[PDB]
This record gives C-alpha cells, structure tokens and sequence, in this order.
C-alpha cells in the first residue's frame, strides 16, 4: 500500500491533515518513516514544554485507557466532540494489548500538534520502555517502521506530563496517589524526563490502585504494597480523603483499572459528599470476558457528565 | 459542588 508523504500529511502551514490521517491509519495504512518521525518528534517537543502538572480549565472531556484500539478511539471522538472545538484530557495507556498502537500514537500526536492548547495527553504506565518491550509495541514499531521510530516514541513518552489539575478541583492521573505525594508541589518537583523508576513517586502516580475494599478498610494503613501489580501501592479511602482535604480538592480522576460500565464512582467524601475517587476507562477490555463498553467524562457547566458508549 | 449526570447507552 501507499506510504503517505510529508506533502500528503502536512499542509503548507505545517498543520497535520488529521482527516486524511484518520482514514489511512484505520486501514493500518503506513506513513513514510520520515513523516512518522516528524509527527512523533513535533508532538514530543510540544509535550516537553508542558509542566509535570497541567493546569486545565473546564470544560474538558476526560478519557481513560485506549490501548491501541483505534476504532474505539474514533468512536470516542464522535461521542466526546470534535477536537476542533472540544478540550480533551487523556489519562494514558495509549499502547499495548490492542492491535493498532502505533496508529493511535500517530493520530493523537497529530492532534496534539494541531490543537496544542486544547488537547492534553498524560503518561500511563504502558508509556515506557519496560512495558512496550514486554508487550507488543516495541515489535510493532520495528516491523511497521523501525527501531529509530520506537526510540523516538520512547523519548516522546518521557515528555508526557504526569498529572493534571482540572478546574482547580480535580487531580487527574493514570494510576493514583503515592506515600511520597502529599501536596501538588510534590508532583511539580519531579523529574519526569526518564523511564519510570521501579519505585518512588513517579512510579506510584502511574501504577497505584485503590484497595479492593476501598471505603471499608479493615486497618488504618494508607498505602499497602500492591500485590496485583507487583509494584507500587494500594491506596485507602482515608488516604485519598486526607490528600483531598489537605490540598483543597474535590476528587481524584484516574483510569488504569477496567470497569464493567466504563466508569466507577467510589465512596463519597465525608466532608463534601462527592465521590472521593472516579475511575474512567475509555475503550474495550479483555479481562475475564470481552467487554465492548467504555465511557468518557465531560465536565462542563458544573456538571460531571459520565457518557457511556460502545454498547 | 458539581452534580453528576450518567448517560448510559
Ligand atoms: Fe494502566
Ligand atoms: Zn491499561
């Protein structure tokens, strides 16, 4: 098949032609390797200038895991609104598990180039060397493009911001909290431009989970070692509420764990009566059985609107 | 405090 050229992908002003890209990428159509490198590195250079902790005003549509499922990413934008007039925040895990990981990366990076101030991308735990080597992304890059393209993606992933402060009310992360993250400044002071370490605050942001019995803890341990992930922690409901109160926040919005309906709202804060934690998951998943359903979160006009799709 | 609206399909 035809490999798209730079003139076919970019207009004379340097704007990516994302409708052309969308139609070609869903057929697993490839770009010229130099053009893919241009998309990845231009997007990376934009991400690199962003803060560890993004400042994102409402209105915004918040999205969880994609995992290379390009057809569901296309549906998500239909449900959530066109990026041409909709602000977006993605919470990571763009690659692995699904079949179209490099296509999702190239399309989202193109959208970031086109809408640098209204479409935002965070890092998930899969956006790293260790996991893309263990799953399929590293092999797919080498096959369809080259190791140079894989290396460029790894460097670009290093540039992904770690978190977002949304409407000065919500902390948004892929995974969750850390025993070493007690204030928002704790996130701001991190060096994110690296492979995520095996332990520590950057690891925990990307990897941690609420306890299985979140909201009905038998003990008082805020963070316990995470036996599902084999790294990082489970965080408790008192752990979350204490973080929220200390930092004058309403809730934590995160992704990272698939849910039956595409979302879950956990136990409400005893102070505000608002769910202390919300998980959003924005593409299908294969855990026990296949589950096509997914959801996005649209925060607008002081209404938290959870929109399910893919029924 | 915002309200929550769930839209299911
Ligand atoms: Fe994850
Ligand atoms: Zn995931």
């Amino acid at each position: 098949s035809h490999r798209l050229t730079a003139k076919e992908v970019f207009d004379n002003d340097g704007k990516p032609r994302v409708d052309i890209l969308k139609a070609h990428l869903m057929k697993e159509g490839r770009l010229e390797e130099s053009v893919a490198l241009r998309i990845i590195t231009e997007g990376a250079s934009i991400l690199r200038q962003e803060k560890n902790l993004l400042d994102i005003d409402a209105p915004v549509t918040v999205c969880g895991d994609i995992h290379g499922q390009f057809f569901d990413l296309m549906k998500l934008f239909e449900v959530g609104g066109s990026p041409a007039n909709t602000r977006y925040l993605f919470l990571g895990d763009y690659v692995d598990r699904g079949y179209f990981s490099i296509e999702c990366v190239l399309y989202l990076w193109a959208l970031k180039i086109l809408y640098p101030k209204t479409l935002f991308l965070l890092r998930g735990n899969h956006e790293c060397r260790h996991l893309t080597e263990y799953f399929t992304f590293k092999q797919e890059c080498k096959i369809k493009y080259s190791e140079r393209v894989y290396d460029a993606c790894m460097d670009a992933f290093d540039c992904l911001p770690l978190a977002a402060l949304m409407n000065q009310q919500f902390l948004c992360v892929h995974g969750g909290l850390s025993p070493e993250i007690n204030t928002l400044d704790d996130i701001r002071k991190l060096d994110r431009f690296k492979e995520p370490p095996a332990y520590g605050p950057m690891c925990d942001i990307l990897w941690s989970d609420p306890l299985e019995d979140f909201g009905n803890e038998k003990t008082q341990e805020h963070f316990t070692h995470n036996t599902v992930r084999g790294c990082s922690y489970f965080y408790s409901y008192p752990a979350v509420c204490e973080f929220l109160q200390h930092n004058n926040l309403l809730s934590i919005l995160r992704a990272h764990e698939a849910q039956d309906a595409g979302y879950r709202m956990y136990r409400k804060s005893q102070t505000t009566g608002f769910p202390s934690l919300i998980t959003i998951f924005s593409a299908p998943n294969y855990l026990d059985v296949y589950n096509n359903k997914a959801a996005v979160l649209k925060y607008e006009n002081n209404v938290m609107n959870i929109r399910q799709f893919n029924c | 405090t915002p309200s929550v609206v769930i839209t299911v399909c």
